[PDB]
């Protein structure tokens, strides 16, 4: 099992029927604004927008 | 289809980070606006 | 460093959203 990369980007059209896990996360305000100096170690998520296939 | 609208639907099964269908669409337009001007 | 994203091997997108980099972030802020 893996975290659903669609849910991690922010929207998974399959909802509860997804085979992947839908891990609820909290977005990093600074990354949402455009830049966060904490990187990988940020306590909050940095969601990518690239679509998985 | 929009099965996340249907009554009794848990929006959070579909949307992460506290997004809804309206805030998700705005965030998609923000991605597009900011990215177009970058290298 | 003061600036861990510059370090060899670091992924810029762990720090910068929207495909920003140090140069284009500075310019965007200082507009
Ligand atoms: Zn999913
Ligand atoms: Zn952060």
């Amino acid at each position: 099992i893996k975290d659903c990369p669609w849910y991690d980007r922010g929207f998974c059209k399959h909802g509860p029927l997804c085979r992947h896990r839908h891990t609820r996360r909290v977005i990093c305000v600074n990354y949402l604004v455009g830049f966060c100096p904490e990187g990988p170690s940020c306590k909050f998520m940095h969601p990518r927008f690239e679509l998985p296939m | 289809d929009k099965p996340w609208r249907k009554p009794g639907a848990d929006l959070s099964d579909y949307f992460n980070y506290g997004f809804n269908e309206d805030t998700w669409k705005a965030y998609c337009e923000k991605q597009k606006r900011i990215r177009m001007g970058l290298e």
